[PDB]
DNA sequence: ATCTTCCCTATTTAAATTGCT
DNA sequence: AGCAATTTAAATAGGGAAGAT
């Protein structure tokens, strides 16, 4: 149905399901399922999508596109975008990549900046797992989580080069996997290619964390093409990132505990979106890129 | 490239295909699509049109030809997209299918008569020795010999007589003895020990009355006596009325049988046999349940009574009739039109717009390409195969890296794995390293292919990924040994598969010299198979002898007299086409083949006489031959080398010769900077793989990209000391070789590997050959008889090379090309020919290439073995751990430039050497000491 | 999975007009208002711009993104005269390869090497006029198109800044526009808003070659706000550059060329498949701009 | 003059106009003919096609524009030939 | 009962190959022995042939005849050099236009106008040459060419006996054969029993250009049993001089061409189709012989 | 809403047979 | 031998309903 996202303070993103969006009496409006009609206000929102079971026209796509709301379209859940364009500083009067998307570049270029940037992406990943503090999950604050956190937080500030934080990087994230191992009662090894329930739905998990980084990157103008952590040649590197900091904070609880209590997909698919609507983890990821980039 | 599909298909397979091929091609209304895709467009919509479902009914047509065709749909003779195709076209007299079923439903009925004795019935229930004293098939033979002895076996009531134990039970009725070696030999031929018999039989008959029970049926011989005391329980309504029906069947259409030849009842017997076993395997292979109980012939994996003996009966009929009918009537699925074939040569392939030259519309065609290497012979067998219309054929190929490397020069011209299909049957670990994204190499298999309709008919419906990608391939891209078995099998059903597979396709097979005497046997016994159904055969060899060319095409030529009198038509002759990188030449050949192949053996030689020499050899006078190739180094390296570098191929016979050059020359004192590379065939997996890869991308010389992989900065000696497996599909430029001599093929090969790439001509001599064999001072009495044709038989008068060979010749194809059969006992040239027509000649024997009457015995799959090796057991290191009695040794660590090490893979030692320890070592493989 | 085709080997483009696209069993087809049902080739299609009066659902945007197909509407910013915001969803969802955005970036912020690559693209339409000739319209080889060529060159060899660029282009392409115009016998003043054929069938041409050249940035992974023309009339980034190279080699003879001959605007539509996939137009411009970035 | 005629009529209509469309083009398949006639040639297709009854549903295409179009068929508005035909297509006010 | 279609207008074309020719529900078709029934077009064909395995019947060929296709067997040439016998069925039955008849009758059997009209039919090859152009093979106005065909004119011109004409016409077959001959590069000889394509394409464009001649014939009503050339080796009648008046400027260079790029038959056939088709070489050839029997 | 699957729904094609000329 | 009438039946298209996202 009718949904909002904030995502950086004002604007939201509006994601519209089984409906058809037109222009009615000259603005835009949508008939639903139940064959009411919704209009949408201009001056709220930037950001809105078309999810499962949406149409939407071309007199509809270009005076929201007039109006300064730029559209995208999304699978249904508001958080696995396939198709938008780039975000300008403004839609219409020029075409100017975004301050953030620059700002990103030249502090990817400069090598002090890439790896005080990949310092703080890991710092802020270890504040993603405080900050989104589940219930079914371990204890952030035990004492075991803390002190892989301290050890994460040592091997990250002490570090000079990157294959280094990529050590470091996977030594902390297989060591929560061995966490919430040890929480649920399994021998897990974290492999893609397993038909187990907790890799599977991990691996699933990790693709609704991909998708939700991407909209994240996109919606500041950041391409697909700059990753701080992941090689040159990693075909969209900056997204596996993005998703890192919520992969092990939000993913993995959610998908130990999906498999833990053996429901299906589509509604761990919910809980996902639940989760991410709830606390706001797209808005945090963007405020998360707007303090990374600004520096 | 702009393709158009059309669709004739019913059901919602009009609907469910129309989704894909929507997805690819614009719509231009009543289920016909048309657009422009690219080629990897056309292997993606190919690939999920298939894989979608049975009953897709799609024409492609690019341009005007027809790019594919999925299904058995008739779509284009002349026009294309027929209308209403009802039934009752031709109806002739068929008569020899007629009398194949007639054959094959008399025989199935009857096949499985003897398993109706107490010692069957007590082996399938299980208290006794589950191998019997004599075979069922045997005491079957003996029930209906005996039956036809007694009465009237055509027309009469059936009822099964009180039978003995009969030695023979072949007589002389003609149709009658066919009906008994039907019976008798569905699970195995009968193998005939008798010297005087295998010296004398010919005919069908005569042949046939020498097949005895001793030959493999009479086991051990004690309860035979149990064995033919029988119950007469198969007399019921179904069975009966089937009997009858098949009986008066064979009773109508064996006029016919009387006027065939020799060569139609044999050609004619294979097919019933492989129609018999491929029904019997198909109904023992699935569970039917159902059971009447008193009688039993088969058992289930749980070892339960099941297929009782009178529907067991009943359905090996009629899957074998179904299978002779599938068999007989097919139209097969052919290949894909390559539009990267059907362009112009241009350039050093120019020679391959001869098939411009040949006729489009010939029933049949022997190809003899004598082309030199690096001509692109495959591509132009592709392109002659192409030249006749869409393209169903089994590239034979030595070697499984051959077949590989042709897998991949048909991948990146035009061919894709719906069309083609690269069979390797051993799983071999040799993977790619480096980068799996950035290979675009290492052809594999997959096969999203085409299923055909054989497959129904085969046990199991065929088997997995193996037998689907060998029967349904429209392009069998294979070693050898999976079409060898076609010409027919010791023991089991391993001959169905080949023989179905050769009956609907070409056969391709490609530098045939590189095999045995008695495999160039077995390989015409295929040709004449393959000739046998209207199929064309190309044979790709630069270096034919005469002898060969000459079996190779009267085995043809006997095949397409089974093929035209099979049709009831008259043999006008065979289609040969000669072929070279000069030429073609396309005759009608029904007689007089040796004068017009010598005619255009002759014409090859003189354009290759005219080209400049580029493999001077000199044969060396010094005596000893380790001195030899030391003196012949240092002389070619002063002679022959690109700034200081050269490369030196020392050809070696056997794998203790290679040890021995290798650790004298280690040990050789010299100015000249020597580095031994030991190559080889007794290698570890890993060891043996690297070498390959490493010497391929350090030999190619068409680039100068070489200059990367050795040190060329400082002088050096690059030495590669082999043995035979350097002169077979080995693509490697050396700068120079030293050979000891072996046969005069081993001399043009190793030519071969000289200047391969480059065209810079010699200026003094670029080979020495050694003055004699290392065999010599082991074996003065025969020492060319490894690696060569020197036998006991065929013994040169003198071993000196000086005696039996040109001391300054210019060594090319040509000396193999002529043919001379005087004065082999003092010339190896004229000693290998004299072998290859003394063996390979135009008579039956037994071991021989003509046979006939003898295909009906066991006699030709034992006495002439494919691939006769030694008994050969394999070593095996399992993680630098050796199995056996191996014991790594060091190498001498002298001038050795690349080792690599191994620590899987398996070595293949002889039992001979399995006595002492075989002394792996990693640098050099097997040895003794 | 296999190789999907390589999007430089898509042959198949289209702008549909007035039509409702949609998936009907599996199938991107579009329906007009008398009932009848146009698939479209997904897998082999290039782009679909929509026109006024279109209208297309989620799920044919879900198989036309995940099968690599830019999605465009000629509306919004679409009178092409200030050419702002073509509306232009691209498919993001497939993680593009990287290097081509790392060594057009690096060539991006370095603005002398962006003065020298501005120079190599403009210089590839005199390339693109060299390679794509056309056998009913002007020769290439005449003494007016090589005087222009040669004082195009000579220009744009000493130009200084992208100030003096424009003006390159201004005498270009208008004086390109007019050279044609008076060998078509025709007084032409090129204008978006035009009635006349020569220009109707300019600017549907103008939105073939977007399409042909957003999807060869898209290809590459390079966006479009990374243009290398800037100035005030130059609004709408990089796939404009990227257009130009074939306005006056392909497009705009084309476009003569159908309206002299009386072409409908299908067959133009068609003629401009029939140039792009008969001379390779979309691979041409994939690898000449890997030319551009390289290193 | 080349031509291509195509044809979506039912009943046994649909085989009275083949023997008429396939006296003057050559047939490539699946009710689809096409080949080279001259402009009588076409006329006299017209005159015994439209003649042989009601419920005639051929379209002409000349090259690529469309030569004619019997019927109220709806064939080409942008595309040629739809699939999924069916009601409810605008119902406006 | 309308106009029939003038037969200078047909434009099918047929040698029909291992198939029994038949009518089904109103329709000529011809059958094959797997099933297939491919449907002819009568009205528009302009001749069918019939090959080894062929077989017609009654109301067939009275569909054919009466809609006025002329119906020959290829088969039937039993001699070493020449194409023997053609065995052709008239359609006589459509009574023919009577007066050119007439005008063949005056030139014949005057002896001075029979060689006067042998000159100009001798010449019409000769600018049959120059008119009909191929894009490939030879091209006709070079030196060795032309000084052929101006020896062969030089001499045509003093010539005054038929057998001076069956000797010049057998240089101008040689000449020209083995010219084509060394264009691509092959060794030519003329034989109608070889396997070579060279060859047997020109047997198959023989049976073509007789089709053509008869139809060519028939249409003014001439038969062939006045051949205005006749020799001991020159004896099949007029189809023999009105067949090979296109051989080296169609169908020689045509079935060269053919037996070059070397695809099957049914190239060659669909070729002889476009060209016979393209350039109108039936009308031609009837308004040649239009202005032929009015002079 | 969009799209899919399935059940009517009967409308719509292809085959089959067989006097008749 | 082609065809016509005329049956017979297999299949194609479409609309409505319900279940998914
Ligand atoms: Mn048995
Ligand atoms: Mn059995």
């Amino acid at each position: 149905m009718q949904k909002q996202i904030l995502t950086s303070q004002k604007r939201n993103m509006y994601i519209l399901s089984r409906c058809k969006v037109l222009v009615k009496n000259g603005q835009v409006c949508h008939l639903h399922e139940d064959g009411n009609v919704y209009t949408v206000p201009y001056a709220n929102t930037v950001f809105i999508g078309l999810a499962e079971g949406t149409s939407i026209t071309n007199e509809a796509m270009s005076m929201l596109a007039a109006n300064g709301v730029i559209v995208f379209w999304t699978k249904g859940g508001g958080y696995d975008m396939f198709a938008a364009d780039i975000i300008c500083h403004l839609p219409q009067a020029d075409y100017r990549p975004t301050k953030y998307m620059q700002n990103w570049v030249r502090l990817w270029l400069d090598e002090e900046k890439k790896l005080s940037a990949a310092k703080e992406i890991l710092k802020m990943r270890v504040d993603s797992l405080s900050t989104h503090v589940h219930d079914f999950g371990v204890d952030v604050e035990n004492k075991r989580v803390s002190s892989i956190v301290n050890k994460f937080d040592k091997g990250v500030t002490q570090a000079t080069s990157f294959e280094s934080l990529l050590g470091h990087e996977g030594t902390f994230v297989k060591s929560l996997y061995k966490e919430y191992a040890l929480e649920y009662e399994i021998e897990f090894k974290r492999d893609h290619k397993s038909a187990d329930n907790y890799n599977k739905f991990l691996t699933l998990g990790n693709y609704y964390a991909y998708g939700i980084a991407r909209s994240s990157l996109w919606a500041l103008g950041i391409d697909n093409s700059f990753p701080l952590l992941h090689g040159s040649t990693r075909r969209g590197g900056l997204v596996f990132d993005v998703a890192d900091i919520i992969k092990t904070s939000i993913i993995l609880p959610l998908a130990f505990h999906a498999a833990d209590q053996g429901m299906s997909n589509t509604e761990f698919k919910r809980s996902c979106v639940a989760y991410f609507d709830k606390n706001d983890i797209l808005a945090y990821l963007i405020n998360n890129i707007k303090r990374l980039c600004m520096e | 490239m702009f393709i158009r599909i059309k669709c004739f298909s019913k059901q919602p397979i009009a609907k469910k295909v129309s989704r894909e091929v929507s997805a690819y091609l614009e719509y231009t209304g009543n289920n016909t699509w048309e657009g422009h895709i690219s080629g990897q467009g056309v292997s993606n919509l190919q690939t999920k049109l298939i894989n979608v479902g049975k009953g897709v009914k799609v024409v492609c047509n690019y341009q005007d030809k027809v790019l594919f065709a999925i299904g058995n749909v008739a779509m284009s003779d002349t026009g294309s997209v027929p209308k209403y195709t009802t039934k009752k076209v031709y109806k002739p007299d068929d008569s020899i299918f007629t009398l194949k079923q007639g054959l094959v439903g008399v025989a199935a009925l009857w096949h499985d008569l003897g398993k109706a004795n107490s010692y069957f019935q007590r082996k399938l229930r299980g208290e006794c020795n589950p191998s019997d004293p004599v075979r069922h098939e045997w005491v079957s033979g003996v029930i209906v010999s005996t039956f036809a002895k007694g009465n009237d076996w055509l027309s009469d009531d059936f009822i099964i007589p009180e039978v003995k134990h009969s030695d023979n039970v072949f007589g002389d009725d003609q149709v009658l003895n066919a009906v008994l070696w039907l019976i008798n030999t569905h699970h195995k031929k009968g193998l005939v020990e008798d010297p005087i018999y295998r010296a004398t039989k010919t005919m069908f008959t005569e042949t046939l009355q020498c097949v005895n029970v001793n030959g493999g049926w009479f086991n051990y011989g004690d309860n035979i006596d149990e064995c033919y005391k029988i119950d007469t329980s198969f007399i019921t309504d179904t069975y009966v009325k089937q009997l009858n029906r098949y009986r008066k069947k064979l009773l109508a259409t064996k006029h016919i049988w009387f006027t065939l030849g020799e060569d139609q009842k044999i050609a004619i017997l294979q097919e019933c046999r492989v129609a018999l076993m491929l029904g019997d395997s198909n109904f023992s292979s699935d569970l039917i349940g159902g059971d009447g109980s008193h009688l039993y012939a088969n058992l289930d994996e749980c070892g339960n009574l099941k297929q009782t003996l009178t529907q067991h009966l009943l359905g090996v009929t009629d899957c074998a009739l179904k299978a002779l009918f599938t068999i007989n009537h097919h139209k097969p699925v052919k290949a894909n039109f390559i539009p990267t074939i059907a362009e112009k040569g241009e350039g050093k392939f120019a020679w391959q717009n001869g098939v411009n030259m040949v006729d489009s519309s010939i029933d049949n065609m022997f190809c003899i390409n004598m082309a030199s290497t690096g001509k692109g012979k495959t591509l132009a067998n592709l392109k002659l195969l192409q030249h006749f219309g869409n393209v169903r054929c089994s590239f034979g190929l030595g070697m499984v890296s051959l077949t590989k490397q042709t897998a991949k020069q048909f991948l990146d011209m035009g061919v894709d794995y719906n069309s083609a299909a690269m069979v390797t049957g051993f799983s071999k670990s040799r993977f790619n390293l480096g980068s799996e994204s950035l290979d675009q190499d290492e052809v594999s298999v997959e096969y999203w292919g085409q299923t055909s309709s054989l497959s129904k008919v085969f046990p199991n419906n065929n088997a997995g990924f193996k037998n689907k990608k060998l029967l349904s391939a429209p392009i069998l891209v294979t070693t050898t040994d999976h079409l060898v078995k076609a010409s027919g099998v010791k023991k089991g059903n391993k001959q169905m598969l080949p023989y179905v597979r050769c009956m609907h396709s070409d056969l391709v097979l490609d530098e045939i010299d590189d095999y045995g005497i008695e495999d160039m046997v077995v390989l015409a016994r295929l040709v004449y198979l393959t000739a046998c159904y209207g199929n064309k055969v190309i044979i790709s060899s630069a270096t034919i002898t005469p002898a060969i060319s000459n079996i190779f095409y009267e085995a043809y030529s006997s095949g397409y007299k089974v093929f035209c009198a099979n049709k009831q038509t008259t043999y006008k002759g065979v289609n040969v086409v000669w072929w070279d990188e000069f030429g073609i030449k396309v005759e009608k050949v029904t007689d007089q083949f040796s004068n017009l192949n010598t005619r255009f053996v002759n014409k090859r030689i003189t354009n290759l006489l005219e080209s400049t020499p580029k493999h001077k050899a000199l044969v060396v006078d010094q005596d000893d031959n380790m001195e030899a190739v030391k003196q012949s180094i240092t002389t070619l390296h002063n002679a022959h080398n690109s700034g200081g570098v050269s490369f030196g191929l020392i050809r070696t016979t056997t794998i203790k010769d290679c040890v021995a050059v290798t650790q004298e020359l280690q040990n050789w004192e010299t100015d000249l900077s020597i580095k031994i590379l030991c190559y080889h065939s007794r290698f570890v997996g890993d060891t043996k793989a690297q070498m390959e890869e490493y010497l391929s991308k350090v030999l190619n010389r068409k680039g100068d990209e070489y200059k990367k992989f050795v040190d060329t900065t400082t002088p050096t000696a690059y030495i590669v000391v082999a043995t035979p497996v350097v002169e077979v599909g080995r693509d490697f430029d050396f700068d120079w070789a030293i050979i000891e001599p072996s046969s005069e093929r081993s001399i043009v090969q190793c030519a071969g590997r000289v200047l391969r790439h480059r065209s810079s001509t010699p200026t003094t001599h670029n080979i020495h050959i050694l003055k004699y064999p290392f065999k010599f001072y082991r074996n003065s009495n025969i020492c060319y008889d490894v690696a060569g044709y020197e036998s006991k038989g065929y013994k040169l008068k003198s071993k000196n090379m000086l005696d039996i060979y040109k001391k300054e010749s210019i060594v090319n194809s040509v000396n193999r090309l002529q043919g001379d059969a005087a004065f082999y006992t003092k010339s190896l040239t004229a000693l290998e020919h004299k072998v290859l027509l003394d063996k390979l000649t135009t008579d039956i024997a037994d071991t021989n290439v003509f046979v006939g009457g003898w295909q009906l015995t066991a006699n030709p799959h034992e006495y002439c073995k494919w691939r006769r090796g030694t008994k050969n057991e394999d070593l095996v290191l399992t993680d630098g751990k050796w199995s056996g009695n191996v014991t790594t040794t060091k190498p001498i660590q002298s001038k050795i430039w690349r080792k690599w090490q191994g620590e899987n893979g398996s070595i293949t030692v002889p039992e001979y050497l399995l006595d002492k320890t075989i002394c792996y070592n990693d640098f050099y493989g097997g040895y003794e000491n």
